[PDB]
This record gives C-alpha cells, sequence and structure tokens, in this order.
RNA sequence: CAGGUGGUCAGGUAGAGCAUACCAAGGCGUACGAGAUAACUAUGGUUAAGGAACUCGGCAAAAUGCCCCCGUAACUUCGGG
RNA sequence: AAAUUCCUUGUCGGGUAAGUUCCGACCUGCACGAAUGGCGUAACGACUUCUCAACUGUCUCAACCAUAGACUCGGCGAAA
RNA sequence: CUCGAUGUCGGCUCGUCGCAUCCUGGGGCUGGAGCAGGUCCCAAGGGUUGGGCUGUUCGCCCAUUAAAGCGGCACGCGAGCUGGGUUUAGAACGUCGUGAGACAGUUCGGUCUCUAUCCGCCGCGCGCGUCAGAAACUUGAGGAAACCUGUCCCUAGUACGAGAGGACCGGGACGGACGAACCUCUGGUGCACCAGUUGUCCCGCCAGGGGCACCGCUGGAUAGCCACGUUCGGUCAGGAUAACCGCUGAAAGCAUCUAAGCGGGAAACCUUCUCCAAGAUCAGGUUUCUCACCCACUUGGUGGGAUAAGGCCCCCCGCAGAACACGGGUUCAAUAGGUCAGACCUGGAAGCUCAGUAAUGGGUGUAGGGAACUGGUGCUAACCGGCCGAAAACUU
C-alpha cells in the first residue's frame, strides 16, 4: 500500500518525539585513587581495570 | 524421587516378577462376563516398557488365528491378577517394534 | 479408525473379501469407526460364486481395529488389520462363523451372536 | 547440558558444536577469553563439564573429553594442571565479567575466566 | 453454603477406584488456610472473607501489606484472595484466624476449581480461535495460514467489533466446573480431584463446592 | 549485480564414469553485524489411523530406482513392443 | 452424437454405492466425406482425455522441529 | 454516478443480518380414535452432513440425519487465495464469406502486481487524570461468550382400537456434533540425548573416537508443545411475555378473556452459570502504611533542593514473553549454572581377561553415556548503587 496523503505537521512531530534514546544510569567508582563513572552493569570490571576510561 | 510419590506409594503393587522385553510371560486378566468373574490367560511376548511408577505399562504380542493382537496393560494394576514368567529373550533392543512386520516363523526370540 | 473410503478385510465367510465404508452410521457428521459400530459399505472384492456379489450395498459391524482402544480399566487393544463382519437388520450375522479374533466391545454393544461364534474373543 | 531454547549460535547447530569446542580449547590454554556475552552464557555448563571428566582422571574420562576437543595439548594441560588445581572445589570453576561493549555492531562483551 | 479453599496444582498422576477403572486425578495442596477479614453487608456492601495463604519470609512483605494482618493477629503469607459468599445466613461459621484445612471436603462432593492458565504467547489464528486455513497445494499463493476475509464490501465500510483475529492467548481466568473430588487425604492436605485442572504446575488455585452439582 | 563469456591442464579413495560423496596440490570463508524458542511467509524434515475422501485436474509431494540370474502378453510394418 | 451434434446430460449396452466426462454402438449426419485426402495402423509423444495397481500431509485435521526473513539493539539509509 | 480504469461466474477462508421457519420449542382448527399427518398462528436461541457427475450456479443421484431452510450485504468477500469457465495474441473442426476474416458454435494451449499513511478490528505498552504520596483486597454501572440434539429402557403392550398397530405427561441410562481447560494414560514431534551402521578424511599407528555426507541413513526417545488422547460444559430454579387458554364483569337486566381489576403461558426477552470491567471524567468501596524537612524570591493553590512509606533502572532467571509488560530471586539467598543423589531414556561402555584360525561371543557389570522433572550442597554470578517519589483554602 501506498500513503494517501502526506501527514500534517501535528501528526509527524507527534510520532517522531517518540523516538528517543534510554539513558542509562552510573555509580561511583574508585580506581587508583582516581573517581569515574561507569554503568552498574560493568561494576566488576572496573574493579578488575577490563574498563578502558579514555 | 518425584513430588508425587507419597501419593502413589500406597497404590504401589509388590509380588510382580521382574520381566524385560523380549521375556514371554503369561498375564492372567479378571474378566467379569456379567456377573462371572472369570479368568483370561493371555500369553504373548512383552516388547515394551514405559516407566515411571504407577503409570508404568507394559505391552504383549501374539498371534492368535493369524491376526496379531497387542495388550497394554498398566503394571500395578489390581485388573492383572498374577503376571507369570516363562522364558526369558535375548534382545537388544529396548521397543522390539520390528516384530510388528514378521509373521509366523521369523518372530523367534532367542531363548537365553 | 475407519472412515469413508476405508478399505476393511472381511472377517466371516459370506463371500466378501474386500468392502468399503461409506458412511459410519450413529448420528450425524460422524467421522469415526471404531470396535461395534455399525457401517454401510460397498463390497469390491468377492469369490466368484457367491451369496453376494461385486457391487451391493451392505451393512457390518467393526470388529478389529489397528488404531488403539482405550477400555475403562486402564488397558489398551490393538489389531493389525481392520475387519467388519455383514450383519443383517437384527444385529445377526449373514454368514454362519467369523474367522480370527474379535474384540471384547462388542459386548456391549448388543452383538451377542458374533461373540459365540468368535474363536476367541479379547 | 540445558539445550539452546531458541536459535543456535552461528547459525546451524553444527557450528554450535564447533564454536563451543574453540571456546574451550582458547580457554584452558590461555585462563581469560573475551568474546561476546552470549557466547559465555553457553561456554559456562560446556566447560564446568569438561573440568569434571579431568578431575576424576581415568582413562575413560580422558577418552570422552577427546570427543570434543581435536587438540591433544590441551587435554594434557587439563589433565596434569587444571584438573589436580580445582580437586578442593565442588564445582562452580568459572567465571564472567562483564566488559564495555565493542564498536561496530553493539555487541555485549564478556570475559569467562577460570577461577584462580 | 458454599464452601471454599485456596491450593497449589502439584501435578497430574493416575489412581484406581473400587471398581478397577482408571482415573486421572490432579493433585492440589489445598493448604492450611487463615480467614484473617470477614466482609459484612453493614461495612462493604456484600458478604465475602478473606483466605491467606502460602509460606513467605516476613521481609518480603512491605509495610503497608504488613498492617493489614497486624490487625488481624496472622503472620503473613504470601497470597490472598476473597470468597464470595450470598447474603443469607452471612458469615456466622467464620471468625478472624480461625485454621481452615483440606478436610472440609468429603469424599465423593464435587468443586469448582478457578486459576490461571498457561500462557500461549502470540497466537495466530488456526491456534487461537480454530480457523481451518487455506490449502496446502493446488496454486495456494502465500495463504496456507492466513484467515482471508474479515468483512464484506462497501456496505459496510468497516470490521465489526469482535472479529476473531491473532493476538495473545492464555493467561486467563477459567474456572472448569463440577469435578469429582476422588479422595481427601487429610495428613498431607492433598485433595484428588479427577481431571484437568488449568495452571502451571505449582501455580496459585482456589477450590470451591459446585453449584451446578 | 545470484545473469552471460571461447580454448588448454585436470591428483587420490570408493565408482562404469569428466555423475556423486569425502579429500590432495592450491585457493577461499565474498565486504553489514549482534541477538532473540511471537504471529505469518519462505526453505527443508517427520507424522498415529485412513489412503485421492483434496482439487477444474493426483498440481505438489510420496513412490519406483543398482548389479547378476530366471521370466516376459495383446499386437507387429518381423526391426520391434 | 465425432477436435465436427444446435435440440442434448439423445437413446441402448459396459464401467462406479452414485458417471453431464470415458469406452462400444444405433443413424434421427442442425452443418462428415475421398491428395484444404477418406478410413485404418506397429512404433514414438514434457500433447489432449478416461480408468486401475502402488504410494503418500493433496485431504478428514492438523501437530511439532531446524534454517532465511519478520521482532530487539548498533551502524548506513531509500521509494511509489 | 464512475472511460486521466469502480477487476467478472463457481469454489476456498472468514463472516454478519432478516424471517417469508427445514429441525428443535409453544398452540388453534381438523374429513384429529390411537400412531403418524393436513393447514394456520406464535417463535430467529442454537443447529442445518460427507460424496458421484459437470468450469459450473442450477440440477439429478448415492449413503445418512432431529433437519439437510429460503434470501440481503458491489448476485458479501481476488491491496485474502484460486484461475477451471468467460473476454487478447497460437492452432484446428463444422458453417458463413470470391477474399482478408467471422460465429452469445465447439476443441487444445495460454505472466493474477503492491514494503499499509488514515479510519476500522485483534493484541500490548508509555503518559497524565482520579485534590496528598503509596501499597493489598474488592462492589459491578455496562458489556462479551455460551444456548444444538439422538437412540434405548421403565411407566405399558396400559390409554385408544373389531384388528393390524400403538401413546401423551413424568423418571432413568448411553451417544453423536461443538467448545474450553489439560499432559496422568494412548499417539505425534524431537538439530548439544543413547545405540547400530555405509562411504571418506583426520587424530603417528592398532584399539578407541571425531569432521562432512538432508540431523548421512536406520532403531528408539524423558521434558516442552500438541490431538488422534484425558477430563469437563451447555444445568436447576425464579421474573416479565408472544400465540393460545381462562376467572370475575359492565356499557347492553342476557351474553362476552376487557372497558376497571387478577391469573396460566415457549429453546425468543431479563435474571441465575463462566468471563472482561471504576478512563463508570459521577473516575467507586473496605483497610493498612508514611504522616516529615530545607532554601530563595515579586510572599504566590509560586519556583528549587533534600527525604519517608513505596516503586523503577541495573543484576540472576522463568512453563511470563516480539519490544515493553507480568512473575520469582538478590548472601537473613536454593534464582540460574555447576556439583551430588534419585527419576527417566538408551541397552550392556572403555580397559583388562578368557574362548575362537577369524568374523565375533561370554565374564568383570542392570554396565556406561545422558538434557529439561524432584531433592540436598553456599562452589561461580546475583555486586561496595544509581534515578524517581508526600497535602493552599473556604462555605453550611
Ligand atoms: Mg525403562
Ligand atoms: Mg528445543
Ligand atoms: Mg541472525
Ligand atoms: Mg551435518
Ligand atoms: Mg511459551
Ligand atoms: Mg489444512
Ligand atoms: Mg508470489
Ligand atoms: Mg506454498
Ligand atoms: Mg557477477
Ligand atoms: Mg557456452
Ligand atoms: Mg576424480
Ligand atoms: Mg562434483
Ligand atoms: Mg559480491
Ligand atoms: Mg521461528
Ligand atoms: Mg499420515
Ligand atoms: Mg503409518
Ligand atoms: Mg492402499
Ligand atoms: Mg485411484
Ligand atoms: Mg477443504
Ligand atoms: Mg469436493
Ligand atoms: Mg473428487
Ligand atoms: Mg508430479
Ligand atoms: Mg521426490
Ligand atoms: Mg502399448
Ligand atoms: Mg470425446
Ligand atoms: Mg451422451
Ligand atoms: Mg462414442
Ligand atoms: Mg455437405
Ligand atoms: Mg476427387
Ligand atoms: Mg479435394
Ligand atoms: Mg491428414
Ligand atoms: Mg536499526
Ligand atoms: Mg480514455
Ligand atoms: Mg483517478
Ligand atoms: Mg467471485
Ligand atoms: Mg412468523
Ligand atoms: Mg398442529
Ligand atoms: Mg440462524
Ligand atoms: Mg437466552
Ligand atoms: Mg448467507
Ligand atoms: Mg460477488
Ligand atoms: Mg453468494
Ligand atoms: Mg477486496
Ligand atoms: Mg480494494
Ligand atoms: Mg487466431
Ligand atoms: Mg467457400
Ligand atoms: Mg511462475
Ligand atoms: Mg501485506
Ligand atoms: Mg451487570
Ligand atoms: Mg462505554
Ligand atoms: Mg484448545
Ligand atoms: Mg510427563
Ligand atoms: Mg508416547
Ligand atoms: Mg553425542
Ligand atoms: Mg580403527
Ligand atoms: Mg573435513
Ligand atoms: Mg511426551
Ligand atoms: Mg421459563
Ligand atoms: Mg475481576
Ligand atoms: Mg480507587
Ligand atoms: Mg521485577
Ligand atoms: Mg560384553
Ligand atoms: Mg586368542
Ligand atoms: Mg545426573
Amino acid at each position: 500500500a501506498v500513503p494517501k496523503r502526506r501527514k500534517s505537521r501535528s501528526n509527524t512531530r507527534s510520532r517522531r518525539s517518540q523516538w528517543k534514546a534510554a539513558k542509562t544510569e552510573l555509580v561511583g567508582v574508585t580506581v587508583a585513587g582516581h573517581a569515574h563513572k561507569v554503568p552498574r552493569r560493568l561494576l566488576k570490571a572496573a574493579r578488575l581495570g577490563l574498563i578502558d576510561f579514555d | 524421587m518425584n513430588r508425587l510419590d507419597f501419593v502413589d506409594k500406597p497404590s504401589l503393587r509388590d509380588d510382580i516378577p521382574a520381566f524385560n522385553p523380549g521375556d514371554t510371560i503369561n498375564v492372567h486378566v479378571k474378566v467379569i462376563e456379567g456377573a462371572k468373574e472369570r479368568l483370561q490367560v493371555f500369553k504373548g511376548v512383552v516388547i515394551r516398557r514405559q516407566g515411571g511408577g504407577i503409570r508404568e505399562t507394559f505391552t504383549v504380542r501374539k498371534e492368535s488365528y493369524g491376526v496379531g493382537v497387542e495388550r497394554t496393560f498398566p503394571v500395578h494394576s489390581p485388573n492383572i491378577d498374577h503376571i507369570e514368567v516363562v522364558t526369558r529373550g535375548d534382545v537388544r533392543r529396548a521397543k522390539l517394534y520390528y516384530l510388528r512386520e514378521l509373521r509366523g516363523k521369523k518372530a523367534k526370540i532367542k531363548e537365553k | 479408525v475407519i472412515q469413508q473410503e476405508s478399505r476393511l478385510k472381511v472377517a466371516d465367510n459370506t463371500g466378501a473379501k474386500e468392502i468399503l465404508c461409506i458412511r459410519v452410521l450413529g448420528g450425524s457428521s460422524r467421522r469415526y469407526a471404531g470396535i461395534g459400530d455399525v457401517i454401510v459399505a460397498t463390497v469390491k472384492d468377492a469369490i466368484p460364486g457367491g451369496n453376494v456379489k461385486r457391487g451391493d450395498v451392505v451393512k457390518a459391524v467393526v470388529v478389529r481395529t489397528v488404531k488403539e482402544r482405550r477400555r475403562p480399566d486402564g488397558s489398551y487393544i490393538k489389531f493389525d488389520e481392520n475387519a467388519a463382519v455383514i450383519i443383517k437388520p437384527d444385529n445377526d450375522p449373514r454368514g454362519t462363523r467369523i474367522f480370527g479374533p474379535v474384540g471384547r466391545e462388542l459386548r456391549e454393544k448388543r452383538f451377542m451372536k458374533i461373540i459365540s461364534l468368535a474363536p476367541e474373543v479379547l | 547440558p540445558k539445550p539452546t531454547k531458541g536459535p543456535r549460535l552461528g547459525g546451524s547447530s553444527s557450528h554450535q558444536k564447533a564454536i563451543l569446542a574453540n571456546l574451550a580449547t582458547s580457554l584452558f590454554e590461555h585462563g581469560r577469553i573475551t568474546t561476546t556475552e552470549p557466547k559465555a552464557r553457553a561456554l559456562r555448563p560446556y566447560a564446568e563439564k569438561l573440568i569434571t571428566h579431568a578431575k576424576k582422571g581415568a582413562l575413560h574420562n580422558r577418552r570422552e573429553v577427546l570427543k570434543k576437543l581435536r587438540d591433544k595439548d590441551v587435554v594434557h594441560t587439563l589433565f596434569a594442571e587444571i584438573g589436580p588445581f580445582f580437586a578442593d572445589r565442588d564445582g562452580g570453576y568459572t567465571r564472567i565479567i562483564k566488559i564495555e561493549a565493542r564498536k561496530g555492531d553493539n555487541a555485549p562483551m564478556a570475559v569467562i575466566e577460570l577461577v584462580r | 453454603a458454599r464452601k471454599g479453599i485456596l491450593g497449589t496444582k502439584l501435578g497430574m498422576t493416575q489412581v484406581f477406584d473400587e471398581s478397577n477403572r482408571v482415573v486421572p486425578v490432579t493433585v492440589v495442596k489445598a493448604g492450611p488456610n487463615v480467614v484473617t477479614r470477614i466482609r459484612t453487608p453493614e461495612r462493604d456492601g456484600y458478604s465475602a472473607v478473606q483466605l491467606a495463604y502460602g509460606e513467605i519470609s516476613p521481609r518480603k512483605v512491605n509495610k503497608p501489606l504488613t498492617g493489614q494482618y497486624t490487625a488481624a493477629g496472622v503472620n503473613p503469607r504470601r497470597y490472598l484472595a476473597e470468597l464470595r459468599l450470598d447474603d443469607s445466613d452471612a458469615a456466622t461459621e467464620y471468625q478472624v484466624g480461625q485454621e481452615l484445612t483440606a478436610e472440609i471436603f468429603a469424599d465423593g462432593s464435587y468443586v469448582d476449581v478457578t486459576g490461571t492458565s498457561k500462557g500461549k504467547g502470540f497466537a495466530g489464528t488456526m491456534k487461537r480461535h480454530g480457523f481451518r486455513g487455506q490449502g496446502a497445494s493446488h496454486g495456494a499463493q502465500a495463504v496456507h495460514r492466513r484467515p482471508g476475509s474479515i468483512g464484506g464490501c462497501a456496505t459496510p465500510a468497516r470490521v465489526f467489533k469482535g472479529t476473531r483475529m491473532a493476538g495473545r492467548m492464555g493467561n486467563d481466568r477459567v474456572t472448569v466446573l463440577n469435578l469429582l473430588v476422588h479422595k481427601v487425604d487429610a495428613e498431607n492436605g492433598v485433595l484428588l480431584i479427577k481431571g484437568a485442572v488449568p495452571g502451571r504446575t505449582g501455580g496459585l488455585v482456589m477450590v470451591r463446592s459446585a453449584i451446578k452439582r
């Protein structure tokens, strides 16, 4: 099927606004006297030094 | 063990012999013909066990008048009076479904 | 189990050797025919010079079924060929005796003359 | 072990036996493997059932490991080093540690390593 | 007037009755319950009775729900449901804190057993509603399990409400009526109930005495 | 760009074979991925009892299948079939 | 009664439990016919048509399993 | 009305509606003895089969059934399927035309396109509202689904009838079709299960195994999912009624179901049974829990900050599942994996040893290998943590 008519501004901005990024949360890590922020799912590898903080 | 072994424990029957697929077995079945209570004998060849305790079944097989007939009883069924072991058997499988397509003298299971 | 277009061996001496199911009597749109069920049939093979001919429309009760049949005692029963006996309209066989064993479910369907002529009734 | 509920690793199920055979060879050889995370949840019941054959140490258990590992230089270190090291540990021989997901496909990654 | 109890589906097994027939049963641990609340018509508008069931650690129960058992003098349970009674001689036989066990049913009685059925996921039309499907050969281009038509034509230019389509099946509240209680087992807190019983093995099941009989 | 393009060389084990299966010499993993038991569609597999009752129609699928030895009909233009 | 027959599912015999199709005939050939050949014919056909044996998910009546998609996440990113 | 396109017959799948009713249900009249009928009245709740022939609708026929209803919806339904018929190009037969050709004559062959924007519909979430913030259990305004029926026995060979034949009303038993739940049994499936085996290559070789050949093929196969399987359902009783049957009774001293008034009365109607449901914006009810700060301004039912009860994200998973949701668990832990022991499937492992010229067979041994189902075990991962989140008053 093809679109019958073009959508209005109020109809194409309502759907497009629901395409967004779900931000993750961050916790505190102390490594070598330095503080950083990783997600909690990577909390073990930060303490094992397996996270390059760049 | 299972979760439901404290329910099936009073319904189990001791004094049932230890047979295997390939044996030849007499099975004494209680039959009610009106109000008579006679006792009919089924002599055949054990081909199957599908275990589980109270739910275990076996399948025997004979050749009545040129027509193969199977009966599938439950073990621990009180319609079986007593099972009596006649002849052992020397088989390699455990379900013996090749006996269904062999007639007559070619269904001879070995002795020991 | 037997439905329309099934071919059955015939377990008596009426001359018919193989019939072909047409209906399964006992209600409307009935699909299957176990042991002890009347069947309208058509005789597709017959011995030359007999009581029945090829092309007759007879009735018949099923006595042997390859599909397993549950009995109320927990047991099961399973024959190796499908067999029927041609009956009269008073539940009596047309022939004089029955070849092969027949099932015990003929005993509650009030077919008492077929059991007494059978060699072995299981 | 528990079979894979779902589509198998690498497409076919013939390929899943090959991927799990080459990851257990590399895990026993090095002691630490960086791989994707669903290929590391699958590895963990498969390598702990090859140390249990190695802890028993019989000939018949060695002939059973050789059904899965086609590398004799790592069957030796499984029966001479990895086997007797875990002799006083009742199961649980590996550890999965989650790493940053990799660029290019956002495939989440984990490391699987032996315990000590 | 209508007795009721809360239990757990433990599985199915078989058993043999007095005339040597086979009876497929379903073990339901109609466990020890406690009353914990009574609905009266001058306070609530109807008449019923709560029933608490199931062992739970007292730290998994939060502070609002812990207080509802404290005004009843009862240690907290896991599940809690009501037994809807009728308003004729309503609730004299229930008191708060009363123990209900599995031997309030007798052998040969009939029960209505209700629970939450098993999830079948997002199911199509030949599984959720028993459609026939089109043919599997003779040219049938890609319609082996599709529904086909769903309406008429330009009159009416709409699909009617209630049309049978695909979607999620299962997870429904299902009551199966008139099941025979084969044997009550007071030592184990076990009913043996003939036949199928809705739910997964381990789920919450309400057992009530039947009215159709 | 799943299409088209003439000629030469062409190993092993099984095999009648340049078929097919598995391999050598030598090449290649060919250029979006990671996941995930939804419906439905494609591509393959299996199915109790019945066996064309399907359908415009046995379409599709299933079946038959190799070597050696016996044996082989109507009809025929004497080759055949 | 045909690759020709409108009336027409002509009528008669055979085949199936039931045969508008099929095979054999009648002749009442709407409107066959002798090199725009008439009537036959062994062989041969990815032809048209009818029946039978064997076989099976075509079907009664569907159920399960794997894969490529569909669905989720990251990248690129069109069209009628 | 549509020619800058509104795609035709039948079948398939899925329906929905009317009653001009085929069956079942209720009645009047009868040239109704009974049994079965004829005709008319009321009634749409459900039910209404499988084949042969034809492209067929129509129609005949076979075998059944309680019956095999007649019609509307673009002669319902091709962005759902089919393409046999019809309406392209090929070819032939008959007839017409000197001919090209033609024939609501016949015959054989003949591409069925489309990634769903909007409304509709089946599902499932996010957001805010419900005058504080939360948690648990609920009433049901209003809707959805379901509604079919047979044979046999007893009452009784009684009522009726010269005979043949043969009941209404009540009571009981066993089925068919349909539906929903379910996996104990039967049966099917089984892509990390066990075993047999062919060809070939590799592991140095023998022995033992493995890769690939549709899972190479073959024999089985627990869990899960299922039907062919198990179990259950359509019930009982009330309320108001249709046709029809009355009671009392005038106008009209009689009579009349009616004008006042009161009853009987069916599968239709409303309750009762199962299910969804307070987004029912009148946004409900019973309870318990938190029941507390701090800062600034223009002192506002104002903005910020920090919390409580509680929840979410993350994590370990599920028989919960497209995402999301829902449910269990997080060291005070048996959630998953391991491990240990049972259950179950397979069918007697390797190694050694004995018998045999060998192929192979016996012993050690209900062996060994193994997944889902049950129970113990604190060994691996459930972590040393983030984000949300509580009240102007006033009138009687
Ligand atoms: Mg066993
Ligand atoms: Mg699986
Ligand atoms: Mg993929
Ligand atoms: Mg393979
Ligand atoms: Mg599921
Ligand atoms: Mg189908
Ligand atoms: Mg296509
Ligand atoms: Mg297809
Ligand atoms: Mg190219
Ligand atoms: Mg060429
Ligand atoms: Mg070669
Ligand atoms: Mg080749
Ligand atoms: Mg390329
Ligand atoms: Mg899939
Ligand atoms: Mg089949
Ligand atoms: Mg078969
Ligand atoms: Mg056949
Ligand atoms: Mg045929
Ligand atoms: Mg069909
Ligand atoms: Mg048909
Ligand atoms: Mg047909
Ligand atoms: Mg073909
Ligand atoms: Mg083929
Ligand atoms: Mg020929
Ligand atoms: Mg012809
Ligand atoms: Mg004719
Ligand atoms: Mg002819
Ligand atoms: Mg002429
Ligand atoms: Mg001439
Ligand atoms: Mg001429
Ligand atoms: Mg010619
Ligand atoms: Mg994307
Ligand atoms: Mg034009
Ligand atoms: Mg236009
Ligand atoms: Mg049409
Ligand atoms: Mg009417
Ligand atoms: Mg009448
Ligand atoms: Mg209707
Ligand atoms: Mg009603
Ligand atoms: Mg209609
Ligand atoms: Mg139409
Ligand atoms: Mg129509
Ligand atoms: Mg359309
Ligand atoms: Mg359209
Ligand atoms: Mg032409
Ligand atoms: Mg001319
Ligand atoms: Mg094509
Ligand atoms: Mg589409
Ligand atoms: Mg209501
Ligand atoms: Mg509303
Ligand atoms: Mg269902
Ligand atoms: Mg089981
Ligand atoms: Mg089974
Ligand atoms: Mg294996
Ligand atoms: Mg060897
Ligand atoms: Mg190779
Ligand atoms: Mg199973
Ligand atoms: Mg009533
Ligand atoms: Mg509710
Ligand atoms: Mg509320
Ligand atoms: Mg949660
Ligand atoms: Mg041995
Ligand atoms: Mg020797
Ligand atoms: Mg084990």
